[PDB]
RNA sequence: AAGAACCUUACCAAAUCUUGACAUCCUUUGACAACUCUAGAGAUAGAGCCUUCCCCUUCGGGGGACAAAGUGACAGGUGGUGCAUGGUUGUCGUCAGCUCGUGUCGUGAGAUGUUGGGUUAAGUCCCGCAACGAGCGCAACCCUUAAGCUUAGUUGCCAUCAUUAAGUUGGGCACUCUAAGUUGACUGCCGGUGACAAACCGGAGGAAGGUGGGGAUGACGUCAAAUCAUCAUGCCCCUUAUGAUUUGGGCUACACACGUGCUACAAUGGACAAUACAAAGGGCAGCGAAACCGCGAGGUCAAGCAAAUCCCAUAAAGUUGUUCUCAGUUCGGAUUGUAGUCUGCAACUCGACUACAUGAAGCUGGAAUCGCUAGUAAUCGUAGAUCAGCAUGCUACGGUGAAUACGUUC
């Protein structure tokens, strides 16, 4: 969603890429109101990839974080943090119920 | 508003009594912001700096709630998607 | 721009209002007293050398 | 009927051993004097941010304070007129002179 | 946060202002007027090593005195700067002011003095640590109970700023009652601007 | 933690009708609610010629429940509820039921109201009852 | 005659409350109380120093009162009287203290500050 | 950004320019120009015209300062690098912890102290404890406020007086109130309890009794957090320009979403008419007083004033009677256009404000979610900055005045 890049003019095959293998978390759970990504550029002077994002969530927000080389594989980042992240979040949680007195 | 009343930037003024007395020109490349209208201007035809460039209009008589402050709305297409 | 905007100011004008005072030490045009035409954070800068009363702090 | 003085001072006893002094030479050649009658000291502010660029709710206040300090005498004689214009100092006072 | 000098605390309270003149709406005209001077000071400030000066003005006249810690210095030897000087603010100040210049001791313990002193020789290419070990080492020698002395930028001429500070003593800062002394200077060999903050604690 | 006294109520030299008050002092304009009940006072005590005291201390225990519950996952208990509770109680099941009756003046309502419960009617008795059916329903999976 | 005397301070609301024994009688600057403030039939609580002191009275009222709107206004009566009738005689402090009417709650408006806005709650957050 | 028409505004346009818009160094040297004319969009220039060695000159110089020019450095860069930086700030969080010196034990990194019990707002305090002492930090410490005594009584007050429409006149400083120094609240004192001690509950007094109210204050470090666009500055780069003056646009456009907040969805209500209570600040050609004009905006002159004196000013909510009698309403006033006031030469893109009419959705908001432990929440107004003009914002002031706190399950 909220997308601001400094030092650089963003594309459209990075938005149907990105936010399409996104979009492959519905498994758990998307659930897709806000989704905040970050970037910038920064000599080094090998001087920089930064891939930075956040995924919030209902009650509660997350963040994910990389530096790379490239958008890629710097991307597959992303999204292979996001995944391992809900899936806990889900996992969770507690019914093995049990009667009382 | 005015304060009783109208008034002109007279610089101008000082071209269209120029050019009123003979077959009147109709040409003008001018600043017409703070000149209002009244009935000397006729006879002459305005194309005024719209921001970027001059811009003619042939000058006519219903111009009552009108003036050469502007009349091309300056935002360019439009600034927008849809039309008016 | 900045260097010359300093010159802008205390040229001249056509007539009184399309003019400035911004503060002196700082460039700071916006958000600046005509008291002192000292910029938000001059006095700060300045008023801990406490050169003046001043007072700081925190009784109202 | 009698002279009065207006002082106005930013460190709050220099109107007082100020006020005092200049008693003394008020009554030495003179006399029938009233005192240091304190005004309300009404005050100023700053509402000053602690920030450079943004962050505007961080913020603080700087004031003043500016104190009026209303002090007579009565029935002159021209060395209580020098009483007056004899010691002025800690001259930070706001000193006028009137009747 | 973060912090903040004391010396915009204790003051107000508990020390002086660093200038005086009466009250009147005319700040404008007073104020900068001064701070031109406490500018053209440069002039001793290059030639003394001083700590300050706060001015209390008179009626129509203007009383200074200069704390300073290089006396002979700052007097020429026969007055043969002072009348000059008398003749060079008032030149330029635009309004006659005398001269009464006044010397510190300790001898150059307060922020100051120390402050611009480390920075410089600092900037000799100095090993600073030893310097400030140095000062520390001849700080509590003339008495004072807590020091700490701290510094910033890009260091020994290379990469990224870090700060390095030497603590020393008791020196309470969340207090109210210190009387105490604080600085920073700037002076730059090679990369940008290196600046240090010197603390130490009276009575 | 403790509970914020009214000295008495300065009307009928009461406690309770202040606590009222307070539940209908909208703005802080005791002026006009207590102008709204000083009206009310004289209806009531019009329709069927009687005191406030009457309809109002049997209306205000005709729907003053005497147990309630509470969730603790989240398992209902029954217990019998605090008094001042209970009395704070009576008096939002009350005016909040009350409002709802789809009727335009200040007064009218209200004293319909507790002259319905007055006869063990209306839905503040209702919910007491409902309250006293989850209530002993509830003793089974939670007492 | 023989006005006693106590003076009470609520919410910028002074009360010089000259207090004289008679027959209790008000007048707010020269006028009854009772018209005044708005609206108001609350001043049963008012004559509370009769009510629970030397009870019943009564004591003759003249009163010079400035500031506030009615209320704390309304509340340094009490203690101008009480402290008025500790100033007559401390006998009843111990049905006085036992219902204070000497304690003026300096509670007040506190200073506004920031965050504050039209009516004073905490900002509503930033969401989603 | 505490006030985007011009300005600010740099972005866009063009008229122009290049030791320049702007400064320092070297010179002819000269006091630097007022007002007009020509054209211009202004910049400006042609100019006229009058700027015209003023401090001290013994004849010359010196010298504030020049007229533009010459002079080569230069100047300048909203041009970049907040990751090359300093300085400053938000942050967990006002969370209470974080450190050392000495001595020990450990082969060794290290631990010890900082742990055990109890207690506290908390490394608070105490008992014990190869440990002992300090450093930072908590509290006090500074402010402001509730109770108080004393000093000083106006422009402040009348308790006794007559006097005035009137605290106005004469009188008084008694009293509120007034700004400086004074105690008082420090578990201080009593009872109980407790490892007796630390310490907890209650009591007494007291105005305040449990770190009194609130603010000031933000330990070590985390966010390569924000900042070169506050300021300065390391490196790079421009320099007939990325530098510059000049006029005009424009930074404000809207198929769209979002966030933010302001306002109605009404009979406790809406509208009418009479009436009362606040605090706080500002004020010189600035606060504008009556009287006058008008539907109002506003304007006529000017009373008074560097202020506890005269003005901003009048308070609002409330209350008082009237009526409205549940509507898309006497709610709503968005909208659109008609007509006036004030501002600056200047209200088109783009200042509000004044009477006319027009009167939209909206009849309390789904899922979702936020603040708040009492003068709170909730609610009515006042004034200060910014200011030619401009606040549903911010700041400060007040006046009115709630429910809930079982228990820390979760």
């Amino acid at each position: 969603f909220e997308i601001h890049g400094d030092n650089l003019t963003i594309t459209d095959a990075i938005r149907n890429y990105i936010e399409e293998k996104i979009g492959k978390l519905e498994r758990y759970f998307n659930d897709v109101p806000n989704a905040v990504a970050h970037v910038k550029v920064k000599t080094y002077s090998n001087s920089a990839t930064k891939i930075e994002v956040t995924i919030p969530l209902k009650n509660v927000t997350l963040r994910a974080e990389e530096r790379n080389d490239d958008l890629y594989a710097g991307i597959d980042l992303i999204n292979n943090k996001l995944e391992r992240q809900v899936r806990k979040y889900k996992t969770r949680i507690n019914r093995k119920s049990r009667d009382r007195g | 508003s005015i304060k009783k009343g109208p008034f002109v930037d007279e610089h101008l003024m000082k071209k269209v009594e120029a050019q009123e007395g003979s077959e009147k020109k109709q040409v003008i490349k001018t600043w017409s912001r703070r000149s209002t209208i009244f009935p000397n201007f006729i006879g002459h035809t305005f194309a005024v700096y719209d921001g970027r460039k001059h811009v003619p209009v042939y000058v006519t008589e219903d111009m009552v709630g009108h003036k050469l402050g502007e009349f091309a709305p300056t935002r360019t297409f439009k600034g927008h998607v849809a039309d008016d | 721009a900045k260097t010359s905007m300093v010159a802008k100011q205390q040229k001249k004008q056509k007539y009184a209002v399309r003019e400035y005072t911004r503060c002196e030490r700082c460039g700071r045009p916006h958000s600046v007293y005509r008291k002192f035409k000292l910029c938000r954070i001059c006095f700060r800068e300045l008023a801990y050398k406490g050169q003046i009363p001043g007072v700081r702090k925190a009784s109202w | 009927q009698k002279i009065r003085i207006r002082l106005k001072a930013y460190d709050h006893r220099v109107i007082d051993q100020s006020a005092e002094k200049i008693v003394e030479t008020a009554k030495r050649s003179g006399a029938d004097v009233s005192g240091p009658i304190p005004l309300p000291t009404e005050k100023s502010v700053y509402t000053i941010i602690r920030a450079v660029h943004m962050y505007k709710d961080s913020r603080e206040q700087f004031e003043q304070r500016t104190h009026k300090r209303l002090i007579d005498i009565v029935n002159p004689t021209p060395k209580t007129v020098d009483a007056l214009m004899g010691l002025n100092l800690p001259s930070g006072v706001d000193i006028e002179i009137k009747l | 946060g973060q912090k903040i000098n004391p010396i915009g605390l204790r003051v107000g309270i508990i020390r002086d202002w660093e200038a005086k003149w009466y009250a009147e709406k005319d700040f404008a005209s007073l104020l900068h007027e001064d701070l031109k001077i406490r500018k053209f000071i440069d002039n001793e400030l290059k030639e003394a090593s001083v700590s300050h000066v706060e001015i209390e003005r008179a009626a129509n006249r203007i009383n200074i005195a200069i704390h300073t810690g290089k006396p002979g210095m700052v007097i020429g030897k026969g007055g043969s700067e002072i009348e000059k000087l008398r003749n060079k603010l008032n030149a330029l100040t635009d309004k006659k002011v005398h001269i009464n210049v006044i010397e510190i001791k300790k001898v150059d313990l307060d922020a100051r003095l120390v402050a611009e002193n480390i920075a410089r020789q600092l900037e000799n290419r100095a090993s600073f640590r030893r310097v400030q070990k140095q000062a520390i080492t001849r700080a509590m020698k003339l008495g004072a109970k807590g020091i700490k002395t701290q510094v910033s930028g890009r260091l020994g001429g290379a990469d990224i700023a870090r700060a390095e500070q030497y603590s020393e003593g008791t020196v309470p800062l969340h207090t109210l009652r210190a009387d105490i002394d604080y600085a920073h200077a700037e002076a730059d060999t090679t990369y940008g601007k290196l600046g240090v903050k010197v603390w130490i604690y009276r009575g | 933690v403790p509970k914020r006294d009214v000295l008495p109520d300065p009307i009928h030299n009461s406690k309770l009708v202040t606590k009222l008050i307070n539940k209908i002092m909208l703005d802080g304009k005791r002026g006009t609610a207590q102008r709204i009940l000083y009206s009310a006072f004289d209806l009531v005590e019009q329709r069927s010629g009687r005191d406030a005291l009457e309809v109002f201390e049997e209306a205000i225990n005709n729907i003053m429940p005497v147990l309630e519950v509470k969730a603790r996952s989240n398992y209902q208990v029954p217990v019998e509820v605090r008094p001042e509770r209970r009395t704070t109680l009576g008096l939002r099941w009350l005016v909040n039921y009350a409002r709802l009756r789809g009727e335009k003046t200040m007064e009218d309502r209200l004293a319909n109201e507790i002259l319905d419960a007055a006869n063990n009617t209306g839905g503040a008795v209702k919910k007491r009852e409902d309250t006293h059916k989850m209530a002993e329903a509830n003793k089974a999976f939670a007492h | 005659q023989v006005e006693y005397r106590g003076t009470g301070r609520r919410k910028n609301s002074v009360a010089r409350v000259r207090l004289v024994p008679g027959e209790g009688n008000i007048t707010v600057n020269n006028r009854d109380v009772r018209e005044y403030l708005p609206f108001e039939s609350l001043i049963l609580d008012l004559n509370q120093p009769f009510d629970v002191t030397e009870t019943k009275g009564n004591y003759d009222v003249l009163v010079n009162v400035h500031g506030g709107g009615f209320t704390g206004q309304a509340q340094a009566i009490r203690h101008g009287i009480a402290r008025a009738l500790l100033e007559a005689d401390p006998e009843y402090r111990g049905s006085l203290k036992r219902a204070g009417l000497l304690t003026r709650d300096p509670r007040m408006k506190e200073r506004k500050k920031p965050g504050l806005k039209a009516a004073r709650r905490s900002p509503q957050f930033s969401k989603r």
